[PDB]
Formats: C-alpha cells, structure tokens, sequence
C-alpha cells in the first residue's frame, strides 16, 4: 500500500518565510585570558562570513570581544524573540579553543549552554525550523599528518 | 459516529477494491474515505490508498503508523463488532525500551 | 492526527575539525575553515542543498589546504579536515522567491 | 598533494549524545527500521547525506515512545545524530551504457 | 580566472569499483555484564540490515554476542586487506551502550579504538574512500519530551 | 629545454601568448608559464592551472585564489630562476603565517 | 557583472495553483469515414490516461467519437475559460492520422486549428502556463526497420 | 515586459512524422503504455522532460512489432517525437511544509 | 536477450523559431537564438541536463528578446520562440571525466 | 515483481568516450540566389558557436559559403567515419530559410537531407549516440506580437 | 537444457519465496537463475525479482516484456510439460496494427 | 525630487556610492542610477538592475549583455535628459538593426 502525503513529510524546510533570519557571529581576537595570544586576522574572516551571509539575506549582525556573560545576555535575548516569521537562525563563533570548549574574552565555556536556548521547548517560534552554527575553534590538540595522493 | 465499528464498516459502503476484506479493514480502526481506495484510522488519522493484491490491511497499518494506540494494543474508545475477533487478530506485543 | 517531534532536531554544528585536533589559520587570510565556507556559500548556497554545500567544504579544507610552516618543520605540510555534525530532518536551501503570472 | 588521513569518515549513530535509544522488542529500534526503510527505497536513487536526512525525518516524525505503565518514559521522542566528515558525494551507482 | 578540473575535486566518490565493499554488522544480544538485560529483536534489526545492504550490493559479513577481544580481531583482519578493487567499508554495530561507550559481549568500549584502523595511515586501500560506522546504541541516559505540532 | 624552473624559460614559452591585455612578462615571472591551449597558465612550483581571465583578474591574487599554498607565493626557498629578483621580492604578497593556537611566532 | 532575479527569470513553472487543471482525452473508435477499421482497444489506452491523470490531481474529462465540429465545440468552451486559479491545461488524442492530419469521427483535420484557441493572446489565464497536448495518431506511413545492439 | 504567444507549448506525439504508430489490440498503444507506465511511476518525482524521455526510451527499446503472418511488417520499430517549447521546467508538485 | 531500436531515436533539432515564423536577429551581436544558445552553453552545458539546457536558451529568447525596429513599426515590438523537437531516449550531458585514487 | 537493470535502460547518454565528437558549423553570409540579401554578424554567431563548443571538448570544424553540393561531400564524409570512439556528433547552420527549407549558397534544400545520413543503418558508429542539429533559419514567414506580462 | 519446462522445473530446486507458484511459473518459460527470487524466461532472456504476495507469474512477466515471443504465442522450441495447461494459462491474442 | 529622467537627477542617486573603481558618472549617464543597496544600479529606462561588478566590467557593454533591447541603448528616442548630449552620442553602442530576411534597410 501507500500512505497519504502528511505535509509534515514535507521533503524540505520552508525557507520561503518574510524573511531569511538573524546571524549571530561572534569575532573573538583578544583575551582577557593569560597565555591566550590574539587572533591573526580573525576579522578578515568575520568581513567575508558577513558579506556572503548578507548576500544570503540573512540579518546580520556581530560582536566582537564579549566576555561569556555578554554572550548569554545576547543569545538568551535572540532565542526569545517571534522567528515564526523567518526561516530559521544561525551563529557563528571565531576564537581559540581546546577539547570540549570555546573561550570567550574571559573564559572558556562548552557550547552545549548556548545550544540549549533554541530546542523547540524553549523557543518554538523556530520549533521545525533549522538552526545552526558554525564554529572557529582551534578546538583540540592532535595534528593530522595526512596521506599522499 | 466513527468510534464504533458499527459506524466504521457503514461507511465502506460503495467500496471499490473488491478483492480487500472490506470487514475486517475496518474493524482494525479503518474506515473509507470515500476517495478512490484511501482508508483512514480513526485512532491515528492515517491514511493509505494503492493497494497491491496481498498488501495486508493489518501489517500494512502497522507500516505506515508504528505507534497507533488501537494497534500497538493501548485502550481506546474503540466499539468492537467483535471484541473476541480483535484479540486474535491483533498484532501479538509490542514492548518499547532504551536501556534494560 | 497530532504529532511530536524531538526539541533537539533541526540543529547542525559545523565546527572547523574532527575533536581534539588543531585549527588553521593563516594570519593575513583567515581560518582555512572560513575561507571554504565563505567560498561555497558565495558560490553555491543558492544553488545547492546544505549538507552537499559543507560536503565541498569539507573537500576544500581537506584537499586545497596544507599547513606550510618552514620555521617549525614538526608542524609543516599538515592537513585538517572540519566535522560536520547534522541532525536536520530535511532539505536546506536557501531559496528565493519567483513566479511570473498572466496577463 | 595530500589529504587529512581522518577524511571520508561517516558516524551515522541512533541517537545525540547523553540521550535514550528506543527500540521496539518485536520490530527492532526505531532507528534501524527507519534507516533500513529508506535504504532498500531510496538508497540506489539517493545522496548519501540527504537519504540519512529522511531517515532522520522517520525518527523524528514517526515515532513516539508508547509505554503505558510508565508514564515517566511514554509519548517520547527520539532524533538520530549523523557526525559527517565526507569530501564528496556519496551514492550507490551501478554500472550501465548501452553500446552501439 | 577559472582553475582546472584537478579531478582531486572529483564531485562524488567514484562507487563503480570492480565491488561494493565489506559490510561488517556487530549483532550483541546477550551479554556477561551484569544487569544488561539481553536485546529484545535486535535480530530482527540485523535481518533487515543485512537484507537491504546485500541489495545494495555489499559483501555483508555478521557477528553475534562478540567478546570485544574478538571484535578487535575480526576488524584488524578487515582492516588489513587489499580494498583497491572495492567501493568502500561499512560496520554497523548492535547493542547498549552508554555515554561515551558501546558494549561488547563482555565489556564496554570507546570505539575511537575500531575507528582508526581505517584512518588513511593506517589502511591506504581505503584512502579517499569512505568508511561508513552505523550505531544502534542505546548510548545516553536523559530523554527527550518532544514538542507538539500543528496538524498536517 | 634547459627547463621551466628559469624564468627565462618560463617566458618563452609565452610565445604565441593570446590574450594581449594580460601581462605575459611578469604572469611568467610568478612561478606561471604557457599551456600552449587557450590561456590556460600552469604554475610549475605547484601544479594549478588556470584560465578565462576577466580584463583585470591579477596574475598573483589570482594565483593565491586557486593556489593557497604555493611555496613559491608563500615564500618557501625553491628553485626558481629569478630573471629579476629584486622585482620579485616587492611583487610577491607579504607573509602569511599559519597558526593553530598560539605558538608565539606571528606578531609575537 | 550580475543582473538582478526578475522572477520573470522563473526557473519553473508554477505548479502549485489552486488545482491542476483541466485534462480532455478524445478517445476515438469508431469512424463513419470508409475504410477506416475501428480501433482495437483505443479505450484501455483511455483508461489508463485516465488513471495516471487524476491520480496527477487533474481533472479529467473525456468524449467518444466526436464528430469535427464537436471537438471545436469542446475545446472553444474549454478555452474560454479561467485558469487563472489552475497549474496549465492537457488535451490528448487517440484515432487514426495520416501525415499532417488527425481523423475526427468524421473527418481529418490538421490540428493546427486546435492549437490555435490556447495562445496568449486568444487564451491569457494560461499566458505563461504550459499546454501540453499527447497524441497516439498513426500519422505517418513509412515503417522503421530499426538496428539490432550489443547485449545488455 | 512581454512574450511569445506561442510559448510554453509541448506537442509530445506518438511517432516521427511519416511513420506509423503501433497498437497492441489488447493493452492499447506502445505509446500510451510508456506514457501512463512513466506518468504513475514519476510523474511526481520527474522534471516533464526528461519524464517524456524515459517514455521515449521505452517506446524504443522495450517494443518490437510481432506481426507472425504479415513478415514485411514483423519486428519493426517506433519512436516518439517530442517537439518542446516550454519555457521552464515543468513538475507534478504538490504542497508541503510543516510549520511549528 | 538480443535487442532492437529504432533508426530515428536519439536525434535532436533544436531550430531557432517556431515553423512558419521569422527569425530575428542582431546585425551586431547575432541572432536571439545562437547569442541565448552559446551563453547557456558556456554558463550550464557542463552542469546542466541538454533538455533542460535548451529549455532555458528557450526561456531567454522568449523572454530577454523584443525586436525593435522603430523605422518599421509593423515589425516593431515583435517576439519569437525557438522550437526544440526532441526523440533522444537518455539523459545528454556533457560530463568530463574525474576521479582521484588511493595512496 | 522488478525487472533487472538491463543497462539498455541506461538512465543517460555515454559521454566519456575517447572524445566529445565532430561538430560542423555551417556558416552562410552571402548566396548566388538572387534577392537573398547577405547575413548580418552572421560571422559573430560563428566565433561564439565555435568558442563554447570547443570549451565543450567538441571537435570544431566550419564552413563558410557552401553550394549545396559542397555540404553534401562535408557531410556524406563526416557521416562515413569510425565514431565509435566518441561520444556524439553535432551539425549547425546558419543562414535564411522558408518554411520546409534551408538555404545553401546556391539553392533552398530540406533539411531531411542530411538528417538521413545518420540514422542508424546509414551510421553505426552513432548508432545509439545522440546525434544534435541546430538551426538559425529565419524559416517561416508570419511574425509574433506576443503578450504583456 | 532449458527449452525443455522439465528442465525449467528442476532449476527451481532450492527455490525460496514459498508462496509463488514454483511450477506454473517455470512453465511460461521462467526458470530460477539461482540468486535471490529472480527468475529469468528463456525466451526473451528478461529476469525479474523482488515479487510481493500476488504479483501473478504470466501478468508480470507480460508487464517487463511486452514481446516475449513464448507469450505472444508465437511457436517456439518450447517442450510443455502440459501443452493443454498451456492453452489456458498463456494471454489470449495480441494483434499489432499501425493504420487499417 | 524632480524625478529620475533626468540625468541629473541619476547622479545626484549615486551619493554614498560604494564601489569606488568604478566610473560613477557616466555609469548613471547611461541610464543607470544608484538603488541605495550595495552596488545595484537600475536603469530607470528598462528597468534592469546589476550588481557585482568585478574591476573591469564596463558600463556600457555590461548593461547592453542583460539588457539586448534597452530603447536609450539601442538609440530609441526617449525622456533622457542629457547633462551631455554629446558625450552620450559618442559613448553610446554603434547601431543594432534587427531583421528576420531581408528587408533592405541593413547595409543595404
Ligand atoms: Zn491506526
Ligand atoms: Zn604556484
Ligand atoms: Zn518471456
Ligand atoms: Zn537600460
């Protein structure tokens, strides 16, 4: 037999909403943090990931050197807020990081804080809706040798 | 209304596929549509249509509604023509876990 | 006729390398993660669906870029490869809006 | 030229970390059936990437927990977790032309 | 400017190899372990997943309640062997497990271990091919409550 | 031919260069010499190649763009033949460090 | 440069309108014309159309042997008409035909004249819409000795 | 801005022009049987043009003639003719979502 | 297990202009057709499907093309649509050829 | 039930062969026949035809002015040719033409001429490669006002 | 060998799918190619697999193979087991027509 | 503001013009003005808008590539007011007849 097209088989996210979205980035490039040396044109990244986002009609918008508890202040703000007209959000991160954490200006912190704001639980105006972020961190410690071709 | 199986076979009147087991289809919580050959649950609101000639009406249920609360056994609304018949005819059980 | 989905779906972490293992950076570029990604969006994000968009990212970073330090010979001629964990449940575009009517 | 030797990697597991993986006892786990479904389906015409995604969307859409006698663990839901680090795409070709 | 076609940037993984590949499946039902209560149709799980892959063209290979010392066994055997006539490898594995873990018959492990038999150093056969791990682990311990939809 | 790692080698092969507008000289002198096939240059001290070039593509950005390695555009010692080597040393791009955590070695 | 998305620029048709559209099979057997033998089981290629059509979401309609003058009847009232709220407009023809021409259940006809009742111009609630016509006229007269291939 | 009346036509029929159309008396025309074969199979799935094509295909190579008594006409062939002049791509879409 | 096709499948006639019509062209930049033909051509031909290709080599001439000929009025204005019979009986696409090995 | 992959049922054209295949560009500007006033940047159709297809891997090969007879030897020897080893052919003209005709330098012509030196009796080698003719024949007569959008 | 439906009948040894109809199928010129389910016709060389629970042997085989001579009942170097069975079992009579 | 035709008031658009290669003067000369959103110029004259320029693109031939029939480009009379009429007839595209057969009005 066959089943009925239930619509919530939808084969694609809806991506057609009043509009794109916000995008949070996050330019680190120097630390309060001790040992911690500042980041060698982590800008000139930043310019590009904003320019090719605005060109994707995102709502950009950026922040440079917070120290974690702004950090919070911005995506708890961000996370509560009417996305049932957008298509979903994105965040990005650009710094210095170690196995299972990302620093901020002051500190170090895992993700999974961050992350937590959005599940459709806490912030259903994106509930079915696609969020995603993109993470800069020199995260880990191992280097990988490779193999010829 | 529907919740009887009473009302549920009512309502496979004009039913084309003749080759399916009108009865029995419906005591399993499908009524027709009355729209080609689609027939919907009224204890999940599934629906399916396009049947091959051996698709069975419960395996085929089971299919495409893993959790429907008639079929995995829960208790439910549900005005049995034949309470007896369904207990036989009813998948066996289904247990669900995720650690021991 | 109701249904739940999980509170943990729809999310996707793109982070620039496999857990435990370094991030290149080159001082007047940027990371080799950023400058694939932005290579590809500006290139394809309207065009291509998301996974097989970070697919050729994942192919920019891996194949295009060794780590080239001639003063520390321990880190020379390195290589890096992003970690795209996904839990989308479908499509990603980024599409736009277009018709075109009648008389 | 050369290659990270952790490249063309693919863990596809059943659920994100930290988190329950539900498993029918008469039909196998939610996440085996589902991937299963969509391989013998799709696998031949499909990305490998995009065919997980919908295996992902049958998890997640499909499947609730059921447990009526312990109401703690009913009605819950569960999403796969597909850490990818491929450099192309992935599909299951086979081999054909027609000659002259 | 337009570079080349380098052919390194090759759209798909070329799949037209003279085989599919291995398909190893890691079936635990049963366990030494205490208080792990043995898997109820976890075979039924492996049916279907042989079933499908053999459609799909693999060499599909199982193993029951494996020690973990056999695990290693067999994976180092596959491991070493000459893939250059086959597509790719896929191991799919069967069991409980917990955060960070899986478990074998007699033990729980961290695949990071069966992982890199296959990294490109290690097993060049299979360099710029792709190694596919499936996981039916019940791997966690917090649930996840869900959130209602609109109708569809 | 005493072979391509001479600039002077590198510019005769230049010869029958289409594409007037585009400086032959100095695209030959970056490590770039003539395919002999449309206007595909091939660099020698890292294998790209590249074509199509719009009426103000630069031989070096251009280079760097498809080519972020290059030992020769990264500065590497190789075994370049510079017709001209102190045009070189201001042609080139500056100096790209690479880095990962820290490692004091950039502007340290 | 890189010129705007006019949208004009579509690069599909819109299909997703109020509803399909219409669909008008003109099945043809019989013939008051002479020598033209009836056709065998032109009405199972009909059920068929039919079938495939409205599981497509179309609504189909249908008429027998239309003498000339109706099928005009038929398309003229179809045409004028607002598709303004559906995705495009089909017609499909099963008869007999010959080089240039289709047979009504009367007479032939190039269908150059149905054609005609659907441009913009005479039919805008499909200007920009696709109108999609299928025959299954034997027009023509030679046959096709074909090429035999290497197995497969 | 404005555009031809004589756009976004598609006259998909039966064979080459000067050429004959086979029908078999009992399953009706080569061409209605790879139409319809095609139409519910990918209709759905299928850009409209490369669905005709696949239609074309199997009007080529699945069918010979098999005339026993008339041999001049035995194990002849057919192929369609698609004159196109849409001016986008033409799909059987339907309407989906999932909103929140 | 022998088979047979026909001697007139896998021919295609893309000519510039419906059958009966003009076809325009530019003095100084050639024909709609071959100008929309060779821009498709080179911008698609290597990604792109011929059927498709051509249906957008279709849509620019239909859409990007007025005549304009303010000395002729009665020609001013005008339009024109290419006209693409087709009976191949496979996918045409102009692929390259690719791979990349092992170690 | 399911049939087998019979690979007769190749899902697309074989295009990897040795190489692409012939292409032959058909170049009018100028006729002998009377009131045929010449083609204008007729030649700058050409360059570009020619261009991208020889960026297509194409086998490009022109001719300019040809008396019919002169298409004919062209064509009757491309046709007579072990294609085999590539993946295709094409033929183009350019030049006037009327409705059911092509003119040559000398003389109108139907077209289904040359079409039949390819068909798959008359050609093996292509037999089963597709075989792609393209046009710019002013062919026709009556013009098109079209529609406002 | 083969053209014999004796010879046909004992390649079904060891022939999986119980429910089919191993020996009328075998009889319409089928025969087990000894790999999964599917079955190939000796006379037309068409092999088919993956049957559900009432896909008929002779419908189906006519859906793959519009031709097959044995089916069109043309003669053939068949050897029927039972040529009256034969009579009954095969499609009744497919004429193909191109005008008149 | 007394609108758009003129061609002063093109320029006056092209305030806070980024870009700044590329000749924002005659560029709004040609029918082009500035949409106030990167680099976007329309032409107020068929309403075509083009954005990313790379460092080469000129004006006039790349608004004639997206835009064949433009009526101030292919010389149509229209509501242009002209800062300089005779720059224009110099700058401007030759001549573009169209035909479809003859008609002795090309070079007739
Ligand atoms: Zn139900
Ligand atoms: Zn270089
Ligand atoms: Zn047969
Ligand atoms: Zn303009």
């Amino acid at each position: 037999a066959l089943g009925s097209v239930t619509d919530r088989h939808a084969a694609e996210y809806n991506m057609r909403h009043k509009n794109r979205g916000m995008a949070l980035i996050f330019n680190h490039e120097h630390f309060e943090v001790p040992t911690l040396k500042s980041r060698a044109g982590t800008n000139v990244d930043c310019e590009n990931l904003t320019r090719v986002l605005k060109q994707l009609d995102f709502e950009v918008t950026v922040y440079k050197d917070c120290r974690y508890k702004d950090i919070l202040r911005t995506i708890e703000y961000a996370a509560s807020q009417n996305h049932s007209d957008s298509d979903c959000i994105l965040v990005a991160i650009l710094s210095h990081g170690e196995m299972g954490y990302i620093y901020a200006k002051d500190t170090q912190y895992k993700l999974d804080n961050i992350w937590s704001f959005f599940t459709a639980n806490h912030c259903p105006s994106l509930a079915g809706k696609p969020k995603l972020f993109f993470i800069q961190a020199c995260q880990g410690d191992r280097l990988d040798g490779g193999v010829t071709m | 209304d529907l919740n009887r199986e009473e009302t549920r076979l009512k309502t496979f009147t004009d039913w084309p596929l003749d080759w399916l087991d009108k009865r029995q289809l419906a005591q399993t919580g499908m009524y027709f549509t009355h729209a080609g050959d689609k027939v919907k649950c009224f204890f999940c609101g599934v629906e399916i249509g396009s049947w091959e000639q051996e698709d069975q009406p419960v395996p085929e249920h089971q299919r495409w509604s893993p959790n429907c609360p008639l079929l995995r056994r829960r208790t439910t609304n549900n005005v049995p023509i034949n309470a007896e018949a369904l207990d036989r005819i009813l998948p066996p059980i289904s247990y669900d876990i995720c650690g021991a | 006729m109701s249904y739940k989905i999980p509170v943990h779906a729809d999310f996707l972490i793109a982070y620039s390398t496999v857990p435990g293992f370094y991030s290149w950076r080159n001082t007047t570029r940027g990371s080799w993660f950023m400058q694939s990604l932005c290579a590809e969006l500006a290139a394809n994000g309207k065009r291509l669906d998301i996974l097989t968009l970070l697919t050729f990212v994942c192919q920019r970073v891996a194949v295009d870029f060794e780590s080239c330090t001639p003063d520390t010979p321990e880190m020379h001629q390195q290589k890096q490869i992003p970690c795209i964990t996904t839990m989308l449940t479908r499509i990603l575009r980024f599409s736009d809006k277009q018709l075109a009517p009648a008389g």
